[PDB]
Order: structure tokens, then C-alpha cells, then sequence
């Protein structure tokens, strides 16, 4: 009592400050690899929303508030089950933790420097596009580290939950000192 | 600059196991996808399987589930397919490929119960032709060798034009072959004309100059 | 699996004529609106060379003579100009399913006006006679077509035993054939006969060209 | 006696707010053009003043003096970023008279000359080069919907608008794939600092 | 094909106002910022100003603020530059551009207190030259015109090679220009050549066939 | 506000040799991390053509003979394979700040071998005589280099009044100069004398070529 609601208010303001920091930064700042922020805040906010909706349904103001709290509890349960199903279906096939991105049905593997780099791609067409700008590579809107234009792979893979699609370097061009563009297209799909 | 080099021709006994190498070069080896293709009897192309150099991710054919394994050695950039239970239907050429474009030279394997016989070449001569023109045809014949192939060339590969090399003919489990070049009159018999054969299984480099009677 | 039975098997077109290889499929190879069908070109003694990617696109560094597209369950490769350097075999594939089944075979052979076979005898010598067995050949070179029948006229009456006929592929510079008609004899058989004659019946020649070698004049 | 009623009201309101944030962290960051976007705009706009009000509520009924200090610090920095957002957004609206300057994600706009008009969309992926893809009568620039542009009528010069400068971008190199699709790039030339 | 055709050469009084019309064709007109550049006497380029066609927003040089005004007409797909209170330091060539690549054809503006004078072309012929070598020169003299420019051509554009158009000289507020073309001696004086002189300020498109002498 | 000067005034560069044009500014033109200096080429009678955008990049359609370098304050346009179609005037522009200050302009002309002008003398036409004046001209054809002295003599007496010289610009095909040396006369001055001498001395030779003409012989 008294001090309890003060600690509750302090905790709510603090966690809303972390939600403030994680929403305005991380994804829409420069798109580096700190996406675990949004992951850890979303994993905190799924059972938090579940607990608040359950506690509002247990002690309701009226019947309409009870049915609204039950509706949002069922909606949060449905979206959590959908996220776990769509992320588990992409983890038994690929050994990458980027399948735990909040919305991801494809993973882009790009090999350079003797290593493949996996990024949680959101949607690909039948012909993806690589853009090298100085010492930096961007492929379908994802920051793929640093990679020179001349050392660009002629084969990349994208791993859907039911198929593996192989893309090969169909077109390429260079305009700067080491900056250029490239167009990859599918040539062979592999059934998982 | 992407080049895949394979091992070479091999005679194997039935029930043995032949390991086919594919030493890639000129590119970052780990990250592409090797792919193996078997060609039998001259026109029959079949698929075997692919393998990622990064993982051990393979996917074989339904007729090659227990007849073939694919291996990757990530130290010398080599694909290391070996075969199992080499029956008489496995006498074939085998190819690597990467992005369906950069293929391999092709490893020929022959399943037979015989020996690697030296080529008994008999370079013979025309008998009293008494007429030499600028398109006079001369030939070298080789009989009695096993197995395929023989690197038959003339004067260590200088005569790269007008040479007609014939496919091997099989009789009595033996191979016969012949070759002919249309030589000019100024280089015969004034210049040295030598037919050269090369059996990689027998490891010989016998070459003989043709001398008229 | 996928069964591909392409209807042509041996095409004989000329320079400037139309070449069409029609290839089929057992079922659909469509994925995401794209029918995956590769086309390969293989020369004798060489690995296959990729011509066509997903039905329509071209290999980089390949010429645009081979650009037949096709759609659905009918896939044709068309060579409209037809250069001389095209004597090869063209193969289908499907980069869609699990087995990745290849096609059959289509030997495309370039037409050229009819040339007489260059018959040149190659008489036996004392080396293989001292070895134990003699070999006599006809060596018909640069002819058109393959339906030329060789025949042996040793010592009068014809001989049809122990004969091996070997063809060749099409030439990549002038597109001609070659023949090797080997006859293997023993030492006593070679000593018992002298008049070795060789003939070849051809559709271009009105009469068989007669070439003979005799032992005693050597 | 009425603590339970305001506790139930607070629980219901914060459950609804926590649902509204959850369909923004997921379902809203991939889809950035048309769908699940008004929710993202509402959440990203009321994100700063609600945090400022929460720090004010923590400072009004505090626990310790250090709690007062940190709550005043949080409220001051939240008001600082909200005031900075309103200053930069008012500057961008004064330089370019479009409503798209009032979004809280970025203070940079991309103007594309489409079809006799100019289409303005916010641009988060700002760099030296801006890429553009075509989908056979459907064009996307920097992951944004931009109408139904073809490939043979691609714009040769786009602009980006910032609170200080206006940067022009000319089409340097393009490549065509498919029947009507294509991919072009735009590199910087002639920054104009009005 | 992006093209930016301008109006043409104009002569104006020292203190009047005039307008250059840069008419565009080929591209979507609203969306490419139009930039106006002034090239002075000899070779000296100065920036006047840019203007957005769709937004209507302008940007001017400090020296040209109020001296020239930039307007856009979307219906005719044109832009205009109005120059007001013209002085003697304003006789210059004006270009319009879009992306610093597609420039205009150039408008020559003359500011002087003079009048338009049709040219008195006097074609000069070498009388009794008796040139043995077959590259004898034939030319025409243009005297007494104002202002620039004058277009001189040979055989109505048929004689393309061997032309030599010379810059004008100025004396007594008058312009004098000369041309010369070497011709083979077999054509002269049997064939007919024409010194086609056109002055756009006076529309004196005379043919002016040379009289042999 | 931005003062821009170019160190070379005129160039003398043969075919295949390096041509360097330096355009040193005084302020900083770099915005963010890119210098914005445009390099332009103008042929006589034509609008300028853009070569270099952001100090390094090249125009599409402009060949790779022209290269841009330098950063900060010092900039250089470099041509290794100087060709025949190169004699022009080259300019630099900041493209960063508000006034967009152009450069002073460097005139590049291709160095040629020395040649003698084909001097031709033209008697005045009868139309000018009916109009009431005279104007003798000399059309000096293709020569090299620029420095050449032309004298006009009236019956052994030099005339320094009324002599005008007009030079065409250098050709873009062979880099050759031509000159018109005119001399206007009235009716009494043309009727007073008969022998007009058009002397022309060039540094490629020693004796000046004489193209004197008379009224009676013409």
C-alpha cells in the first residue's frame, strides 16, 4: 500500500522509457544488428499484455470492459501462437537465430570473405538487387556488413520454410570507385 | 577464373570404391554449391546430388541414395565424392558443376575385369605410292590397348589441323584405334613426322616416326 | 519423377535454315509463375555448356542464336541462323523438382553439299607381320552421308568376316565424316592371298571407286 | 475507498495501450507503406508525451530524492526530444509544404517526379545513393510505395528535402530485367542550401 | 530524347525589357529543375539561377537578384527568363539546362543603340589567277550588317567539307565577315557555286551566286 | 563569394600525351563526404558538355580519356589519350554553395607540326567599286603555329591604316589555323595605285611568301 503504487509507477515509467528507446531506435536508425532490442522488448510485452488483459478480465468494471479485455487477451494469444509457429517453422530448417525476427518468412544467406551472412529478409521477388556503396553492401534493404564490389558472390541462397531458392548473378555494373549495382535471379529451386 | 579440375581416368574392379576429386580454384570455395552429374553410354545424362561446402547439407537422387556419397574437404578446396558398389552399369563420365555453368573436365571410370595393357602401336608405311602431293594422307594405327583413353597426337601436338582421330573399336575385350593427317609434300619425308600415343593407365609415352619402305 | 521425351532425335539443317528442337515434360514444372527448364549444349569430348536458364533467359557470353522460349508443357529451342560451328547435342532439364531429370538427345548435324570420299589405301608392312597379325584398311575420308557401304575384294571373291567399321563425328571446321574399315588377318592368310581390293558404294558416286594393293610389288 | 476503481481504469487503459504497442513492434516494421501504418503513426507520435507524462506522474508522487532526480531527468530529456521533433518538423514543413513532414520517424523526405506530379514520402534509408525497383508498372523507392510507374518513363532526377539542405539526385546507372521491370540508382549532385 | 530549344537571337535597346523562351520536349516537364547560365564576352560563364517547374520555387544569384526573373508555363512546357533594364554589360549568350547535362541551343542577346542593317555581300573572285595547282580558293565577303549572327553556307549546304567560316570584325559600329573555300581548278569557272548568306535580323536569305572573273 | 582560378591559361599537348588542367578554389566545396566539383567541356559555337559530376564520376557517353582527381581545395582534370577531337575550353564548377561559381576556363589546343600557309590574293569585286570603295583581302589557309606576321604594301610603301586581321579558331580534325587579312580602300586610294603586295612571314620558314597582284594583270 502507498509505497507499492509508487514502485508500480516508477517501474511503469522506466519500462515505458525502454519501450521508447527500443521503438525509436534499433530498427529505423541505420539498420545495424541490434534487433535483439526489439526482440527482447517484444518477448517482455507479450506476457505483459497477457497478464494485464487477464487481470482486467478477472476484476472488471462492467461486462463490456470484461469482453474487451477477453478479446484483447485472445488477440495477444493468437498473435503469440502465430509468431511461434512461423518462427519455429523457420528454425528446424535453418540454423540461424534470425528466424526469431518478429515477422520473417525468408532468410538471405550471402557469402563473402569465406563466411556466409544471414539476414532476416522480409520479402523477395524473383530477382533481388545488390547495391554496394563504398565499403558497404545492402541486399534487399538489409545492411550486409562491409563487402567490396569485385568480391561479390555469383550465387546466394534464400531459405523459405518449404523450399530453398538459389539466386545467381545475372547482371552487374559499377559507377564509383568501388560502388556498384547487381541483379540476381533464380535459376534452381530446391525442395526441402 | 573459376576452374574445377578432376582426377582422371580409372579402371575399377566390381565391388570396389573409387574416390573422385574436384579441386576448385579461383574463388572463395565455401559458400557456393557443388553438384554432380553422371553421363553414361554417350547420350544419357543423370543427376546424383548436391552438397553445400559450408554445411554437410546434401540432397541425393532416388537412384543414388546408397550408391554415392558426397564429401567436402575445406582445406585444399576439394569436393570428394566416392562411389559404392561399382557394378557394370557404372562405366561412365562424372562431372562437377557449381552454378550450372562452370563444369568439370570429366572423370571417366571403367568397370571391367582386365589389365592396363600397353598400346601395341604399329606405325606402318604406304607401299610404293610413287606420288606425293600437298594433301597426301598418312596414318598411324594402334592396336591392343586397355582401357580408354589414349592421348593420340602427332609430333607432340604441332599438327593441330587436318588430323582425323578415330574412336576406339571394341573386339575381344580389346581396343583398336587409327589416326590420319593430310600432310603436304614439303614436310614428307623431308620433315620428321611422328605419331605419338599416351596411355595414362599404363604410364607410357611411346612415340614413333613414320618411315616409308 | 519427371519424364522428358523430346520429339526430334537427329536434325539435318543447313547454314541459313531453321533448326527446332521440341522438348516435352511429363507434368508441370511451374513454381511461382516460372517454369524451370534449362537447355545445355554438349560437344563430343567436352562437358555440357549451359545455353538457356529459366525457359527464356540467356547465358552471359553465349550468342543469341539459341533463344527459343516455349511455355507450359512445350519447350522448343530454336536456332534460326544456324552457324557451321553447331554440331553438338542439346539437352533439356528441369531445375524445379527433386531429381532434376535431364532430357534425351538431339544430334544436330550441319548440311553441306555432297563431296566424294577421299579413298587412300594404307598397306600393311613387315612390323605387324612379324608381330603375328596383319591389318588392312580403306580409310574413306570427307564423305556425305554415313550410308556408304564398304566392301572387301581380297584375292577375287568377297570377304565378309572379321570386319570392323568405325565412323566419326561431324567436323567443327568443314563438317565432314571419316571412315575406318579394319580387316584383321593372320600370317598364313596374308601370305596365301595377294590381290587385296577395297571398294565403297556411295549414293554420290555413280560407280564404286576401286583402290587395290598387291603384296608382291610391295 | 475508490482506489480499486482507478486501479481498474488504469489496468484497462494500459492493457489497451500495451496491445497497441505490440501490433507496432511486430506487424508494423516490415510493412512501412500502407498497411499497419496508422497504428504505427499513432504509437510513434503519442510515444514521447505519454513517457513525459509518466515521468511527471512518477515525480509528483515519488519514493526517494534520487527517484525525484532521475524522474526529472527523464521528463526533461523526453520534453527535449519532443521539442526537437517539433522544431525539425516545423522547419521541414516550412521548407517543403507537405503533410508528410509531420511524421516522427525521420526528418527527411523523398520527392519523386511521377506522372506530372511530385510524390513525397518519408525516407529513412538515407545515403549517397538511393535505389529504385520496378515491378512491371509498380515502382518502389527505398522500400516505399510510390504509385504505378513504368520503366521507360523512369525519372532522371529525384530530390530529398532536409531541414537545412535540398539534395538533388540524378539517375546514373540502370539495368532492365524481365518484360517491364527494372532497377535504377540515383547518386548525389548539386546540394542546394537555401 | 531531352531537347531544350530556345527562342533565337534578339537585339534590344539599352534599357528595355525582353524575354527568352526555353521550350522543352521529351520528358515529364514538371519535376526537373531548370537552371539558367550566362556566358559573357569571349569565354566567361556566370550562373543566373534555378527554378522548380512544379513547385514554382526559385533560387537566384546575388548579382542577378531582380535583374532577371524566371517563370514556368506548364501548358506549353516552357520556361522564360525576363531581363529588365538592359545595359552594355549584358550582351551575352544565355543557356538553359536541366540536370547539368542537357543544355540549350543558346540565345545571343545584343544590346546596342544601333539599327538592323541588311548585309551588302560582295563576292570576291580572283581575276586571271591562272593557278596551275588544283586547290584554288574561292570566297565571299560580307560587309555592313548588324547585329550578330549571320549564317554563310556553300552550295546551299552541299559543300560540307573544306568550309572556313571566320569570326566577325567590328569597325564604325559595323560588322564584317569573310569566308573562303578551296575548290579544285576543274570546277572553276565551269561549275556554279553559291555563297548562301542569311541574316536572321533582316531575313535577307539571298543566294548570291559568284560571278566569274 | 567563391573565388576560383585555374593555373593553366593555354595548353600545348600533342596526341597521346598527358594534359593536366588544375582548378584551385579557395573555400571548402565538400558536403558530407563528397566533393562536388563538376568539369565541363565547351567546343566553340556550342553549349558546354558535362564531363565529371562529383570530382571523380564520369558522364555516360563521355569516354574514359578524361579523369578527375583531387580533394579539398586542389583539383585536376587529366587526359592521357589526347585525341584529334579534343581542342576545346574546359571549365570547373563548385556545385555546392549558392552562387555556383564557374571557373576561369582553360583553352586546350592540340600541338601540330609546322606548316606553310597557302596564301591567296583576291582582287576587289566590281560591286564594291560601283558602291564606291575597295577592300582587298588575303585568305591564308591551313598553317601552324599561331604567330605569323602579315604586311600590306602599296607600290613599295607600307600601309598601317585599314589593315585588319581575323583568325578562325583551331580545327577539331587537324588543328590548323587560317587567317583573313583585309585592307579597305576608298575610290581615290584604289585609283591612285596599282601594285598591292600581300607579304606574309611565318616562323616555319625564312623567306616570306609573296602574293602581290596588279590591277592590269587581273
Amino acid at each position: 500500500i502507498i509505497a507499492i503504487i509508487k514502485d508500480w509507477n516508477f517501474a511503469w515509467s522506466l519500462i515505458f522509457l525502454l519501450i521508447t528507446i527500443v521503438l525509436q531506435y534499433g530498427y529505423p536508425s541505420r539498420s545495424m544488428t541490434v534487433y535483439v532490442f526489439k526482440m527482447f522488448v517484444l518477448w517482455l510485452l507479450w506476457p505483459s499484455s497477457m497478464a494485464l488483459s487477464i487481470f482486467s478480465a478477472v476484476y472488471p468494471i462492467d461486462l463490456a470492459s470484461q469482453i474487451i479485455s477477453g478479446i484483447v487477451a485472445a488477440v495477444s494469444a493468437m498473435m503469440w501462437i502465430s509468431y511461434f509457429v512461423q518462427s519455429i517453422r523457420l528454425f528446424m530448417r535453418t540454423g540461424s537465430w534470425w528466424s526469431f525476427n518478429p515477422e520473417t518468412n525468408c532468410l538471405l544467406n550471402v557469402p563473402f570473405g569465406g563466411t556466409i551472412v544471414v539476414r532476416p529478409l522480409v520479402e523477395d521477388s524473383t530477382s533481388v538487387t545488390a547495391v554496394v556503396t563504398r565499403g558497404h553492401l545492402k541486399m534487399a534493404g538489409m545492411h550486409f556488413g562491409a563487402c567490396d564490389y569485385d568480391r561479390l558472390p555469383k550465387e546466394v541462397t534464400v531459405a523459405k520454410p518449404n523450399v530453398l531458392i538459389y539466386l545467381k548473378m545475372v547482371k552487374r555494373q559499377s559507377y564509383g570507385t568501388n560502388s556498384g549495382v547487381a541483379i540476381y535471379s533464380r535459376y534452381r529451386i530446391g525442395n526441402y | 577464373e573459376v576452374q574445377l579440375q578432376q582426377s582422371g581416368p580409372e579402371l575399377v574392379k566390381p565391388g570396389a570404391s573409387m574416390k573422385i576429386s574436384c579441386k576448385t580454384s579461383g574463388y572463395s570455395f565455401t559458400g557456393y554449391t557443388m553438384n554432380w552429374v553422371k553421363q553414361s553410354h554417350g547420350k544419357n545424362l543423370e543427376w546424383i546430388g548436391l552438397i553445400n561446402p559450408y554445411n554437410g547439407d546434401t540432397s541425393y537422387n532416388q537412384k543414388f541414395k546408397g550408391k554415392a556419397t558426397l564429401t567436402v574437404d575445406k582445406s585444399s578446396s576439394t569436393a570428394y565424392m566416392e562411389l559404392l558398389s561399382l557394378t557394370s552399369e557404372d562405366s561412365a563420365v562424372y562431372y562437377c558443376e557449381v552454378i550450372n555453368t562452370y563444369w568439370g573436365q570429366g572423370t571417366l571410370v571403367t568397370v571391367s575385369a582386365a589389365k592396363t595393357t600397353p598400346p601395341s602401336v604399329y606405325p606402318l608405311a604406304p607401299g610404293s605410292a610413287a606420288q606425293t602431293n600437298s594433301m597426301v594422307t598418312l596414318g598411324c594405327l594402334v592396336k591392343g590397348y586397355f582401357p580408354e583413353p589414349v592421348t593420340v597426337t602427332w609430333n607432340s601436338g604441332s599438327l593441330s589441323s587436318g588430323v582425323h582421330t578415330f574412336p576406339a573399336v571394341l573386339q575381344s575385350d580389346l581396343y583398336t584405334l587409327s589416326s590420319s593427317v593430310t600432310v603436304p609434300s614439303s614436310t614428307w619425308p623431308s620433315e620428321t613426322v611422328t605419331c605419338n600415343v599416351a596411355h595414362p593407365a599404363s604410364s607410357t609415352k611411346v612415340d614413333k616416326k613414320i618411315v616409308p619402305r | 519423377d519427371i519424364v522428358m521425351t523430346q520429339s526430334p532425335a537427329s536434325l539435318a539443317v543447313s547454314l541459313g535454315q531453321r533448326a527446332t528442337i521440341s522438348c516435352k515434360a511429363s507434368q508441370s514444372i511451374d513454381y511461382d509463375g516460372d517454369n524451370y527448364m534449362n537447355w545445355y549444349q554438349q560437344k563430343p569430348g567436352q562437358p555440357p555448356k549451359l545455353l538457356i536458364y529459366t525457359t527464356s533467359n540467356l547465358e552471359s557470353g553465349i550468342p543469341a542464336r539459341f533463344s527459343g522460349s516455349g511455355s507450359g508443357t512445350d519447350f522448343t529451342l530454336n536456332i534460326h541462323p544456324v552457324e557451321e560451328g553447331d554440331a553438338a547435342t542439346y539437352y533439356c532439364q528441369q531445375n524445379n523438382e527433386d531429381p532434376y531429370t535431364f532430357g534425351g538427345g538431339t544430334k544436330l548435324e550441319i548440311k553441306r553439299a555432297d563431296a566424294a570420299p577421299t579413298v587412300s589405301i594404307f598397306p600393311p608392312s613387315s612390323e605387324q607381320l612379324t608381330s603375328g597379325g596383319a591389318s588392312v584398311v580403306c580409310f574413306l575420308n570427307n564423305f556425305y552421308p554415313k550410308d556408304i557401304n564398304v566392301k572387301w575384294k581380297i584375292d577375287g571373291s568377297e570377304r565378309q568376316n572379321g570386319v570392323l567399321n568405325s565412323w566419326t563425328d561431324q567436323d567443327s571446321k568443314d563438317s565432314t565424316y571419316s571412315m575406318s574399315s579394319t580387316l584383321t588377318l593372320t600370317k598364313d592368310e596374308y601370305e596365301r592371298h595377294n590381290s587385296y581390293t577395297c571398294e565403297a558404294t556411295h549414293k554420290t558416286s555413280t560407280s564404286p571407286i576401286v583402290k587395290s594393293f598387291n603384296r608382291n610389288e610391295c
